[PDB]
């Protein structure tokens, strides 16, 4: 029983760390298109300061 | 990079588009100047003279 609980865990473990990755890729690029329009409002802003 | 240069442009170009005004008001002024110091010294000639 701790055998078959060790390899859930393991697995369990593997998957929420593959999902955390690619959760905080998506993080990562939201953070771009969030730059980019950031940038168009910093024109803007620069513009009218 | 657009944001800050973007900012420091935009403040330098105030400093000198003011500059150029209260220089060109120095121009004018410095006519009407001109002007006092030449009737001035013209009227009091006469009473030298």
């Amino acid at each position: 029983t701790n055998s078959q609980e060790a390899a859930a865990k393991h697995e369990a473990q593997r998957l929420e760390q593959e999902a955390r990755g690619r959760l905080e890729r998506q993080k990562i690029l939201d953070q771009s298109e969030a730059e980019k329009a950031r940038k168009e409002l910093l024109e803007l802003e620069a513009m009218s300061m | 990079a657009v944001e800050s240069t973007g900012n420091a442009k935009a403040e330098a170009e105030s400093r000198a588009e003011a500059a150029r005004i209260e220089g060109e008001g120095s121009v004018l002024q410095a006519k009407l100047k001109a002007q006092a110091l030449a009737i001035e010294t013209e009227a009091e000639l006469e009473r030298v003279k």
